[PDB]
């Protein structure tokens, strides 16, 4: 049919600069002046939004800071300067044609300065305890950047199995990034050992950060 | 060296793209950035009729008939012919308008012929022809359309003739074109 | 306001079909067009067809042929997509958006979920976490349930600053989900703290005081 191909597919801009979001065509997408071309952005959870229709104009609502320009074949998007809700992915799209298509999207990663990750450790609750199961939990904060390793430490040995990991987006107003993990196992082993450990290696600190608690001390 | 001279540009429209019901009503503003106070006037792209001056056109009661070229001037008094224009293209929802509804053709019986049809409306129409052959398209106002289709003259074409039919998603509207012989 | 609503998310079986809406309100449905687009796994977006409510036409992507049937009720000033012959493919975000002439969609619906399984619905088991600027740090689980989504409040949603609701992950196709609460050293335990979660497809709903 008529592609779109959109350049890059991922962008780290530091709060304050400008991003610039290129979308190329297989055909020719303007007509007799009108070039039909518009520009989405999406949150997460959140529905796509329209910020630029044909090519040029700023939908009603949208900040002056977005801007879009192009004709034929090419087109950009332009965003200056960068604010902290602004990491979201933003997708082109052609009314030339049908079928209507969408280029394959930009994520946008906005650049802050580093921070560490607040740790919080939780062990089984008895409410899950009542079933023969037993899950804990540990959730780790508003860091920067994205990569972070983490790692269970049950009586000093490790825990590979049984763990399940889960990440956020970019928050939309620290541009930090939150994980929380959680480690699962039958009841009867967890009251068959005693220390139970969450350590993260992350950029921030030299020594990775340990949070831990011991199961028989109350 | 610099330089600080005058200038107008930045000549921006209000909506940029307006989709309008006929009947409704419709306020266009213009906007330009420049170097002293400005003038604004409004024109009707397709005829030199000045409608009225100043930033802001109000139309009301829209019939089809208002919709297309509308060209705001963004001039400076002081300065004798510095000015900068922008056009905006209003689009009023309507069914296919033909450019005409029936027409004829003088041929010969040994010739194949280049037919057109042109037609208007909002969305954009279509158009198809009821004798067989690929038709081009020509797009070359976001509303109006140009179809060409080549036909050979045959006698039942010369005693049919031929018809275009102009469909949009409001209607349908056709216009027919008869074709007439060497004396 | 222009609004669209889309139903709730769907739990179908393989081979089945499923009836998607899109309620309308804030504008005279009769003029404008509702197009469908459909988004797998949070990212990209295909457009599968459009139908204008005023004279009942509808124009379809090639590529959902046979899969999408676009209807509408002026009645309720409603768009209908009707989903046949699921498979896994299909189990993705559908989202309705109004257009005009030229095509560009200034309004879109929430998205629906649909999910194309055969397991069956499993009702969350949602469990409290008490720890043991300066502050402190709550948590709820939500282990083991099916299908996607749940919603995830605290105060009934009156509290959201300082959410962190982490993304489902999917594990022996039972989904477990976690969210945390951080907030002043001074308002634990002297404020309460409820986790508040809703399963609609099992028609469970919890919640939870948090406690030392
Ligand atoms: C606007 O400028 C053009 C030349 O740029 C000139 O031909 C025209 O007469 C000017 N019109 C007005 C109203 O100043
Ligand atoms: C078809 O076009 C002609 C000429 O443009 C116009 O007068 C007529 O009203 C149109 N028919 C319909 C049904 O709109
Ligand atoms: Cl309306
Ligand atoms: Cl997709």
């Amino acid at each position: 049919e008529l592609v779109m191909t959109q350049s890059p597919a991922s962008l780290a801009v530091s709060l304050g600069q400008r991003a610039t979001i290129s979308c190329r065509a297989s055909k020719s997408v303007s007509i007799s002046g009108y070039s039909y071309m518009h520009w989405y952005q999406q949150k997460p959870g959140q529905p796509p939004k329209l910020l630029i229709y044909l090519a040029s104009n700023l939908e009603s609502g949208v900040p002056a800071r977005f801007s879009g320009s192009g004709s034929g074949t090419d087109f950009t998007l332009n965003i200056h300067p960068v604010e902290e809700e602004d990491a979201a992915t933003y997708y082109c799209q052609h009314s030339r044609e049908l079928p209507y298509t969408f280029g394959g999207g930009t994520k946008l990663e906005i650049k802050r300065a580093d921070a560490a990750p607040t740790v919080s450790i939780f062990p089984p609750s008895s409410e899950q305890l009542t079933s023969g199961g037993a899950s804990v939990v540990c959730f780790l904060n508003n860091f920067y950047p994205k990569d972070i390793n983490v790692k269970w430490k049950i009586d000093g040995s490790e825990r590979q199995n049984g763990v399940l990991n889960s990440w956020t987006d970019q928050d939309s107003k620290d541009s930090t990034y939150s994980m929380s993990s959680t480690l699962t196992l039958t009841k009867d082993e967890y009251e068959r050992h005693n220390s139970y450990t969450c350590e993260a290696t992350h950029k921030t600190s030299t020594s990775p950060i340990v949070k831990s608690f011991n199961r028989n001390e109350c | 060296q610099e330089l600080l001279v005058n200038y107008v540009s930045d000549v921006r429209v209000s909506p940029a793209a307006p989709e309008r019901q006929e009947g409704s009503s419709l306020t266009l503003t213009c906007e330009a950035e420049s170097s002293q106070d400005l003038e604004f006037q409004w024109l009707r792209e397709e005829t030199g009729q000045v409608l009225e001056r100043g930033p802001v056109l109000q139309l009301h009661d829209l019939k089809r008939e208002a919709g297309g070229g509308y060209r705001c001037v963004a001039s400076v008094p002081s300065i004798p012919g510095l000015n900068r224009t922008q056009l905006v293209n209003v689009a009023i929802f309507g069914p296919p308008w033909m450019a005409f509804k029936e027409r004829k053709v003088w041929v010969k019986e040994n010739m194949v012929l280049n037919l057109s049809c042109e037609a208007s409306g909002h969305p954009r129409p279509t158009i198809s022809w009821n004798v067989n052959g690929t038709a081009s398209e020509q797009d070359q106002d976001p509303q109006r359309v140009l179809s060409t289709l080549n036909v050979l003259v045959t006698p039942e074409l010369l005693e049919t003739g031929v018809e275009c039919t102009a469909s949009n998603d409001l209607g349908k509207n056709t216009s027919i074109l008869f074709l007439e012989l060497v004396n | 306001e222009v609004q669209l609503l889309e139903s709730g998310a769907e739990l179908v079986r393989p081979g089945a079909s499923v009836k998607l809406s899109c309620k309308t309100s804030g504008y005279i449905f009769t003029n404008y067009w509702i197009h469908w687009v459909k988004q797998r796994s949070g990212q990209g977006l295909e457009w599968i067809a459009r139908i204008y409510p005023g004279t009942d036409i509808t124009y379809y992507n090639e590529k959902f042929k046979g899969k999408a049937t676009l209807t509408v009720d002026k009645s309720s000033s409603s768009a209908y997509m009707l989903l046949s012959s699921l498979k896994s493919e299909d189990s993705s975000v559908y989202f309705c958006a109004r257009s005009g002439g030229y095509w560009y969609f200034d309004v879109w619906g929430a998205g629906t979920t649909v999910t194309v399984s055969s397991a069956k619905t499993t009702a969350p088991s949602v469990y409290p976490l008490a720890p043991v600027g300066s502050s402190v740090t709550l948590g709820c689980l939500v282990k083991g349930y099916f299908p996607e989504p749940v919603t995830l409040t605290w105060n009934s949603g009156s509290l959201s600053s300082g959410v962190h609701t982490f993304p489902a992950v999917l594990n022996s196709d039972l989904y477990t989900l976690s969210s945390l609460m951080t907030v002043t050293s001074s308002t634990w335990p002297s404020q309460s703290i409820t986790c508040n979660v809703a399963h609609p497809a099992s028609s469970t709903k919890v919640d939870k005081k948090i406690e030392p």
